[PDB]
C-alpha cells in the first residue's frame, strides 16, 4: 500500500488609493480718488462691496 | 487693528491715517550728494572726503 498526497495555496491582495485636492484665490484691487476713511471701509479684501 | 481682520476696523483705521499719516515709502541718495545741491558752491574735496 502506498499513499501520497499534496496541496498548494497562494494569496496576492494588491490596493492603492490617492488624493490631490488644490484651490487658490487671488485678488487685485486700484482704486484712485478720496483716499479717506470711507475708502479705507471699501478696502476690505474679503468683502465686495 | 491687530486683533481682528473685519471691516468694523478699518473704518476708525483710515480715519486715524487720515489724522496721522507714516511713510509708506522713501527714495533714497547718499548723504554726500546734497552737499553739492547746496547754496555754498563748489565743495569738490568735502564731498570726495566724505564719499
Ligand atoms: C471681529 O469682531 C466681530 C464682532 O465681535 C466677530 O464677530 C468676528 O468674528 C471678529 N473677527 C475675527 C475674530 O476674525
Amino acid at each position: 500500500g502506498v499513499s501520497v498526497g499534496k496541496c498548494r495555496g497562494i494569496l496576492n491582495e494588491i490596493k492603492d488609493r490617492n488624493k490631490r485636492d488644490t484651490m487658490v484665490e487671488d485678488l487685485v484691487v486700484l482704486v484712485r480718488g478720496g483716499a479717506s476713511e470711507h475708502i479705507t471701509t471699501l478696502a476690505y479684501q474679503e468683502l465686495p462691496t | 487693528l491687530a486683533q481682528n481682520r473685519s471691516t468694523i476696523t478699518y473704518r476708525s483705521w483710515g480715519r486715524s491715517l487720515k489724522y496721522n499719516p507714516v511713510v509708506i515709502d522713501f527714495e533714497m541718495q547718499p548723504i554726500h550728494e546734497v552737499l553739492r545741491h547746496t547754496s555754498l558752491g563748489p565743495l569738490e574735496a568735502k564731498r570726495q572726503n566724505l564719499r
